């Protein structure tokens, strides 16, 4: 409850400079104008290479999403099979990366 | 693709499969399902047109939409028991749940109308995969999960197949949407004897299996996708048309074929348990079916249609093809009825 | 010589052939051992002889 | 005007007219994916509702 | 099969062959360019292997004993009447063309099957991309219809997609006077009775589309008719190039193993050369179809398998 | 039972519903997708802490994992048909049809 | 009040979803489901399931559902949505009030209408979280487990190198 | 339908109760039907490929033979297995219950009186 | 005189998408033949001068 309260201060602390932010400069009267980017007008050009490395970003958080109980894995009575898998993921880890590199995709963003 | 890819990439199809067949887990049987539509994705995109990208996306939905529906029914299934055997299960809002799911992911209708398209879309092949092997995991689930399956559910799902699957491909003239729609009859005839016998509905699943990897073989043998390239096969190849003349009667029952061997059993088992009005029913639509299979042999091999001038180049080069036990494929798929009682291997 | 090409099977692959005869003569006295020990074994489990 | 044309039109001819008129009519979709999964939720609802298929 | 996917398997790739020397280059003209000696003279000096215009029996000349067939087993066409009577009643000008188009993709096949398998460069003759040159001509003359430029369009829309481009493009500039000065300096009476509208339809359709069309996806050369009479300049031109275009850069084992696996097999080579369309110009009946299809099983060593036929004496097929 | 159950149930047949009537888009397809896979992550979770039955904590995990490998399976299908089409709008797949 | 925080979570969960599900964009789909990521999150963190929780943040809304938006952002620059919201909000606050008012509720199954706090333990667990033991059993049993969930990653990691080739 | 009897011998194909059957004759009619089914194989497979259809591949069309006699002759053992195992367990049913299964008398005909129905 | 074999037009009823064309399925066009359908551009920067050069990039990503 400590936590909810802390986050309540910490969202409305920041809710409340934005706010702020936002208004005070706005009691400014000063003028107004027309107000009229190294592209144009083009449309956004889709990189494969952005998409490429967060399904890569992706795919390495999920294997990381396995490996995070080794600290409390470390403590189990059956340390021979706990180590083996242990291993066994970083491992297959280190496949995912090894087949990324060598057929080819981490090209442009290496 | 990479054929190493490749062979790594069908293992990881077969070993989903596998997964799902072994296993006592409910969480082994989704992540079962999940390996196997993971890896066969990329069967269907082998091309890289749009036509297998939107196939994909297809299967892809509905493939994710059923292993939610899955997820759902195992967790609903926690709550009711709090346990994870497969066997059946203890609440009939999860065992409608999940036989849901698995008309989904067996294509059966209504849930049907994602059939044709993904198996027009990818190649020969893939749909070969995907008419034969994709059947195994969730008939394997449902002969799992039978004393919690709700009867008047699985017979409504089983004729409104039937029904649909026959009254819809006598129209066709493409080859992949009439096996696609022969696939939602037929699992339709599987569904059906499941609550009374279930040993005819691997028996089903069995001469299934070997009719539809005879057509598609035939198919890729000559690579044909319509009605008409199938019929201008007589000056390229004679044999090939009487082989799918035999083996398109027997898809739709034909005595004495061996695909009348199923569904003659169905009715056999169907009827000891005093339902004479459902079989017949059933019967009275596989012949529909059994028309459009008449239609396309009347098409393909007791006619000839008028060739081209280019037939007599390739009258001089024999097929460089990998047919893969067709001769075997096409021997089992026909003149199988003499040994009808060898079904009982499957009990 | 007839062909223009050498065709592919012009000569017999006598490796092919061999694992042909080879692999049927092997099952053909797999299937008769164990025929034999087949009859062996139920005149021995019910006693008739 | 039996035997070429009643007779030959009760049995065979009125069962291939309908077969033809249904089967031209379950395969007259769109092929819209819109269409298809808007029908599975009808379905969905239908199956729950209306058919008592949960009991 | 000798060639397969698990051939790729245990190390045949195609990059080990693959050198500098693996070229392929087209050299093009008109009917009376003069190209078929600077072919060989270019194959003889850049160590590539030379291929004679596919024609009629060109699948006579791969397939069988080697001699050209019958031309009702072969073709069921003639350059000749096409000559004589180019408007002529059953249509045989777009089954010539189609039947020499078929023949012009299974030579193209034969060469990249020869350029992926050996490694050995090959020097074509009126490649697949300087097929429609002949057909717009005749459709220009009036010599065909619509639907058979459809037909063939269709075709190529269904077949060349698959293929890449060759490296280098040569190009024999003749003007349409020294051809028809070489037509009468021949002295084939048939080929004597051309006009001069197919050559300048053949012409304008070379210079507006088909150096325009594959300016960008290859590296074409232009050539006049006596500067190529020295084949070793041409030689040290090719020798000096600066490769920059054409997808023949972007390619892994894999892609060209994918069309190697692709090019080896006739018929899906020879596939959609006959899409299930009746064009009654083409359309061989069923009867007749069957006369020469049961007359096809008839000729010596055309009744089986190549290696199964005792007319022609093949041995040991009890062991076959 | 318990009424957090039925709202996450509720929760789970809304985001359904969501999915089975598409609007325009694709990622609103996955969106709903990653929704009902949210819902049962919820009520997974829920469920094995309230029974203490121990062996499952490590259940919801491995859910998470699949299914967020099946939405990058997803995304990029939804990538090819952005490249295909240049939106990923549902009425352009309509090649299917025949 | 504070009884029904789980609960209050839940509404709240439920009104996120009905936000979203109503489909005005992907862009603010994503919004309404990363709102509603948080408060289910929420949801899991009051029964004594942080490890789940913190994997919620970690793993959902920190690597997928940025992906998610990463895409979106990239790839595509109502009338039925304010009305699909407000009947499914109109729908939600019809159940909300009958269990209000009669703490009881049949939708599809029967469910209580008791501030969900009653369904507990009242025991301790010594030194351990029981949740972080089996979590931390991941290793040490799970050797199935972990071969084919790792199997399955390392061709997922294979599939889309395959299919994003777009060769 | 018999699976609550072979589910504590799993994967077993033939198991050690099997071989107390008599085994079925190599001049068996459904052991030479399928050696007749390997003929057919030899001889599609002959056609489908161009070759002499009767005389190429006798060793081929020998190996289809032996390999379809050399399955079959496995799969009717497991055949004639489940239908004796069929019988054994509705057998071993009656005897283990008799109040089911009554014996009832049979009537003999100058009791039974069944309509005469007349045909004129 | 001798046996039937079709004619052109018996052949031209099994060519289409569907043997029946109703009317609300007669906007299908027949599918490709090798099933490959067509699939239906580089970026241009103006960089100002915010000495002072104005470049004009074509780039390709
Ligand atoms: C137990 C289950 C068994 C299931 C089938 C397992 C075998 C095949 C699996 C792989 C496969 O398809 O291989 C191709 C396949 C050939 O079929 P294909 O691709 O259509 O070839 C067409 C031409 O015949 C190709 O001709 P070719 O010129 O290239 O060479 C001739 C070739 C040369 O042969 C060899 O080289 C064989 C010798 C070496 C084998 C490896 C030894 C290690 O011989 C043959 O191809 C003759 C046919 C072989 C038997 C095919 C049918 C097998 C049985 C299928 C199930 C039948 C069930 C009937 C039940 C009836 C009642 C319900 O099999 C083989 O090449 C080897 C077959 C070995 C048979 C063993 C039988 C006992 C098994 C126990
Ligand atoms: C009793 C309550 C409990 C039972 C269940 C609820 C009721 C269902 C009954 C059984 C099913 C009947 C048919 C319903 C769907 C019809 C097909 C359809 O979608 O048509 C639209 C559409 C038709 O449009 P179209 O193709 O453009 O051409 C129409 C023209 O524009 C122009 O055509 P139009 O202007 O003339 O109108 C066309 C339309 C309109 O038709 C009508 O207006 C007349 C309909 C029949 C009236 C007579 C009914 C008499 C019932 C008995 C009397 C009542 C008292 C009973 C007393 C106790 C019993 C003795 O007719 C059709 O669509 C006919 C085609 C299908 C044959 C119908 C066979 C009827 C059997 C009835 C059994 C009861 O067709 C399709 O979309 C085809 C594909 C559909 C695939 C999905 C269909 C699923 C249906 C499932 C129903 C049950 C669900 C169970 C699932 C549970 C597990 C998951
Ligand atoms: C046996 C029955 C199955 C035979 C299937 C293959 C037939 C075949 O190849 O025929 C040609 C072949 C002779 O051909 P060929 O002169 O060498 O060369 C062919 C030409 O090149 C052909 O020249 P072409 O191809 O250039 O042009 C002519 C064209 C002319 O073609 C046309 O005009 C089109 C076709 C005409 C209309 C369709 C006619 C019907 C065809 C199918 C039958 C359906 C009804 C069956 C019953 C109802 C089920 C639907 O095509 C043909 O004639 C193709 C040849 C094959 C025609 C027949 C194919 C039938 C395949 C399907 C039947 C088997 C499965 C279903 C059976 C159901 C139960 C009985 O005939 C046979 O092989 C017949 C069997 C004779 C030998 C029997 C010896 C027995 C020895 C026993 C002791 C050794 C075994 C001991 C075992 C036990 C050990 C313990
Ligand atoms: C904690 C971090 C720092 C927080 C922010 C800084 C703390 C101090 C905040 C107040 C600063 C002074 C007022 C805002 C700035 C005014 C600048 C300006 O040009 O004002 C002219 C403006 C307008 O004057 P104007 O009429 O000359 O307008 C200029 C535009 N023309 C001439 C074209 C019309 O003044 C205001 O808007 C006055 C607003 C209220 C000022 C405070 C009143 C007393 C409060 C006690
Ligand atoms: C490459 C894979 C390398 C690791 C293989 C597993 C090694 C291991 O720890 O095995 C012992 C482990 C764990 O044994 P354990 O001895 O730690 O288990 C103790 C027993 N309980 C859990 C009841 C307390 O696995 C097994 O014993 C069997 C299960 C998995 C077997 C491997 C399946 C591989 C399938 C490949 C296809
Ligand atoms: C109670 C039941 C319990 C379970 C019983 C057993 C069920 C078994 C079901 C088997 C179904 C097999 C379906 C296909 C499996 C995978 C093989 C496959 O599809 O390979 C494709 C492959 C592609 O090769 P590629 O280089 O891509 O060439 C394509 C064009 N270039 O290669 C090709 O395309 C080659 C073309 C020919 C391939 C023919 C393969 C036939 C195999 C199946 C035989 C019939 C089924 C088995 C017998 C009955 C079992 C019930
Ligand atoms: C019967 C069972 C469901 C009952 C509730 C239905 C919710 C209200 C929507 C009614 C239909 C409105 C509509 O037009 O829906 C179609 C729309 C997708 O189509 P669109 O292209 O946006 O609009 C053109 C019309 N098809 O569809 C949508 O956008 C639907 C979005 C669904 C989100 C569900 C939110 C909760 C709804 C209540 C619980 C279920
Ligand atoms: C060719 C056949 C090759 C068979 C190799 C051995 C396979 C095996 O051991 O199968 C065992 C299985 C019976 O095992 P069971 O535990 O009774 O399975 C219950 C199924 N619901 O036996 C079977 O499933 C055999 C029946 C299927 C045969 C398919 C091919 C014909
Ligand atoms: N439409 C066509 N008209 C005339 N000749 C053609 C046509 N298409 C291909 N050719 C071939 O092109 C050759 C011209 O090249 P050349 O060998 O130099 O005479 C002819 O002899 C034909 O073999």
């Amino acid at each position: 409850m400590n936590l909810m309260i802390t986050l309540l201060t910490n969202f409305t602390l920041a809710t409340l400079l934005v706010t702020i932010a936002f208004w005070l400069p706005q009691l400014n009267v000063y003028s107004e104008k027309t107000s009229p980017d190294p592209m144009g007008s083009a449309r956004l050009p889709f990189s494969m290479k952005f998409f490429l490395v967060a399904i890569t970003f992706l795919l390495f958080d999920l294997e990381i999403a396995l490996l995070l109980p080794l600290p409390w894995a470390s403590q189990t009575t059956n340390l021979n099979t706990m180590l083996t898998m242990a291993l066994l993921l970083i491992f297959l880890l280190a496949v995912s990366l090894a087949y990324e590199w060598t057929q080819k995709g981490l090209e442009w963003t290496e | 693709m990479n054929p190493i890819i490749l062979i790594i990439i069908l293992m990881t199809v077969m070993l989903g499969t596998i997964i799902v067949m072994i296993s006592t887990h409910w969480l082994l049987i989704w992540i079962g399902f999940e390996m196997n539509m993971l890896a066969i994705i990329p069967i269907m995109m082998k091309k890289h047109n749009p036509r297998a990208t939107e196939a994909s996306t297809k299967y892809f939905l509905t493939q994710s939409t059923a292993s939610m529906l899955l997820m759902m029914a195992i967790i609903i299934n926690l709550m009711f028991s709090g346990q994870w055997t497969v066997m059946k299960l203890f609440n009939p809002m999860a065992s409608m749940l999940m036989t849901m799911a698995l008309a989904m992911k067996l294509g059966m209708a209504p849930f049907h109308f994602w059939v044709p398209e993904v198996t027009q879309g990818i190649p020969l092949s893939s749909g070969l995969i995907l008419l034969t092997w994709q059947k195994l995991a969730p008939m394997s689930v449902l002969y799992q999960i039978l004393p919690s399956i709700n009867l008047d559910l699985i017979l409504t799902l089983s004729i409104l197949s039937i029904t649909i699957g026959g009254w819809g491909g006598l129209n066709q003239t493409q080859l992949r949407k009439i096996m696609a729609y022969s696939s939602i009859a037929h699992m339709g005839w599987m569904t059906a004897v499941l609550l009374y016998n279930p040993t005819m509905t691997l028996l089903n699943l069995i001469i299934y299996i070997i009719m539809t990897s005879t057509m598609f073989t035939l198919f890729m043998a000559n690579s044909t996708t319509t009605t008409l390239s199938l019929s201008h096969t007589w000056n390229k190849a004679p044999i090939m048309t009487i082989l799918v003349l035999i083996t398109l009667l027997s898809m739709g029952g034909l005595p004495p074929l061996s695909g009348f061997m199923p569904k003659w059993m169905i009715i056999q088992e169907m009827t000891k348990n005093d339902s004479i009005i459902l079989p017949t029913l059933m019967a009275i639509t596989a012949l529909l079916n059994l028309y459009f299979y008449m239609r396309l042999t009347y098409s393909t091999a007791l006619t000839m249609f008028p060739s081209t001038n280019n037939m007599k180049m390739k009258w001089q080069f024999p097929t460089t093809k990998r047919m893969t036990l067709l001769p075997t494929m096409t021997v089992l798929s026909t003149m199988l009825l003499p040994l009808t009682p060898i079904l009982s291997i499957l009990e | 010589k007839f062909y223009i090409q050498e065709p592919p099977h012009g000569s017999p692959n006598w490796l092919k052939v061999g694992l042909t005869l080879g692999t049927s003569a092997f099952l053909w006295i797999y299937l008769i051992k164990q025929h034999n020990e087949d009859v062996l074994e139920y005149k021995r489990r019910n006693g008739l002889e | 005007l039996l035997d070429l044309i009643w007779l030959e039109t009760i049995l065979p001819k009125t069962i291939s007219l309908a077969q033809m008129k249904m089967s031209t009519t379950i395969t007259s979709q769109k092929g819209l994916i819109k269409l298809y999964f808007l029908s599975f939720l009808i379905t969905i609802l239908i199956s729950t509702t209306l058919l008592n298929f949960h009991e | 099969l000798q060639y397969g996917p698990l051939a790729y398997i245990l190390g045949e790739k195609t990059t080990k062959k693959m050198t500098e020397n693996s070229k392929l280059i087209t050299v093009d003209g008109n009917i009376c360019s003069g190209k078929s000696k600077l072919a060989k003279e270019v194959a003889e000096k850049l160590g590539l292997k030379h291929f004679p215009e596919a024609g009629i029996h060109y699948a006579d000349s791969t397939t069988g004993d080697g001699k050209p067939l019958p031309v009702r087993f072969s073709g069921n066409c003639s350059l000749e009447k096409f000559y004589d009577d180019p408007k002529s009643n059953d249509g045989n000008s777009y089954r010539l063309q189609a039947w020499l188009y078929a023949s012009r993709l299974l030579q193209y096949a034969d060469a990249l099957e020869h350029l992926l398998s050996t490694g050995q460069g090959v020097v074509l003759e009126r490649s697949i991309y300087s097929d429609f040159v002949f057909l717009e001509a005749m459709y220009r003359q009036g010599f065909i219809r619509k639907q058979c430029v459809d037909h063939y369009n269709q075709v190529k829309k269904v077949t060349v997609c698959e293929y890449l481009p060759p490296h280098v493009v040569i190009y024999v500039d003749v003007p349409v006077s020294e051809v028809q000065s070489r037509i009468q300096k021949k002295g084939n009476p048939h080929e004597m009775k051309i006009t001069s509208a197919y050559l300048q339809d053949i012409e304008n359709v070379y210079k507006g589309t088909f150096l325009p069309e594959m300016s960008e996806k290859c590296e074409v050369l232009q050539y006049s008719a006596w500067e190529a009479e020295d084949a070793e300049k041409v030689v040290e031109d090719i020798q000096y190039l600066k490769y920059d275009k054409g997808p023949w850069l972007d390619q892994d084992d894999r892609k060209l193993h994918n069309l190697r696996m692709l090019v080896q097999d006739k018929l899906e080579v020879l596939n959609y050369t006959s899409i299930p369309v009746f064009l009654p110009e083409v359309t061989i009946g069923a009867h007749q179809s069957d006369r020469v299809f049961q007359e096809f099983t008839e000729l010596p060593g055309r009744k089986y398998r190549a290696g199964y036929n005792e007319d022609v004496g093949d041995k040991w097929i009890w062991l076959k | 039972m318990s009424l957090v159950y039925m709202n996450i149930m509720m929760a789970f047949t809304v985001s359904l519903t969501g999915l089975l009537m598409y609007r325009s888009h694709l990622m609103s397809s996955l969106l709903c997708l990653e929704g009902m896979m949210l819902s049962l992550f919820i009520l997974a979770t829920l469920m094995i802490l309230n029974s203490h039955f121990t062996l499952a904590s490590m259940m919801p995990i491995i859910l998470l994992v699949f299914a967020a490998c099946e939405a990058a399976l997803g995304l990029s299908l939804l990538v090819m048909v952005s490249n295909t089409y240049g939106t990923d709008y549902v009425q352009n797949l309509n090649l299917l049809q025949c | 009040m504070m009884t029904y925080i789980v609960f209050i979570l839940s509404i709240i969960f439920v009104m996120g979803f009905v936000g979203f599900s109503s489909k005005p964009s992907p862009i603010y789909g994503g919004l309404g489901l990363i709102v509603s990521g948080g408060v289910g999150c929420g949801i899991v963190l009051n029964f004594g399931g942080s490890f789940l929780g913190l994997m919620v943040f970690l793993i959902y809304l920190g690597g997928m559902m940025v992906v998610f938006g990463y895409t979106t952002a990239m790839a595509t620059e109502n009338k039925v949505v304010l009305g699909t919201f407000i009947t499914g909000l109109l729908m939600e606050f019809l159940m909300v009030y009958y269990v209000l008012k009669d703490k009881e509720v049949e939708i599809v199954f029967k469910f209580n209408g008791m501030g969900d706090w009653v369904i507990y333990d009242t025991g301790d667990s010594g030194f351990f979280s029981e949740e972080a033991m089996g979590i931390a059993a991941l290793y040490s049993y799970g050797t199935w487990l972990v071969i084919v969930t790792g199997w399955s990653l390392l061709i997922g990691v294979v599939v889309i190198m395959e299919i994003t080739r777009g060769n | 339908m018999m699976t609550g009897r072979q589910a504590r011998a799993p994967l077993q194909f033939l198991p050690d109760e099997a071989r107390s059957l008599p085994p079925p004759k190599l001049t068996d009619p459904r052991l030479a039907y399928i050696g007749f089914l390997g003929y057919c194989s030899g001889l599609i497979d002959n056609a489908i490929r161009r070759r002499p259809v009767l005389s190429a591949g006798l060793h081929r069309q020998f190996l289809y033979i032996t390999s379809f006699v050399f399955v079959g002759y496995y799969l009717l053992k497991r055949q004639d297995y489940m239908y004796a195992v069929r019988d054994h367990d509705m057998f071993s049913y009656i005897k283990s219950h008799p109040e089911d299964f009554p014996e009832k008398d049979k009537k003999t005909y100058r009791e039974v009186f069944e309509e005469f129905h007349p045909v004129r | 005189a001798r046996q039937w074999q079709p004619d052109v037009e018996w052949a031209e009823q099994y060519g289409g998408a569907v043997m029946y064309p109703t009317k609300e399925t007669a906007h299908w066009k027949p599918p490709p033949w090798n099933d490959v359908d067509p699939p239906k551009s580089n970026l241009t920067l103006n960089f100002g001068p915010q000495g002072v050069l104005r470049l004009v990039m074509e780039l390709s990503g």
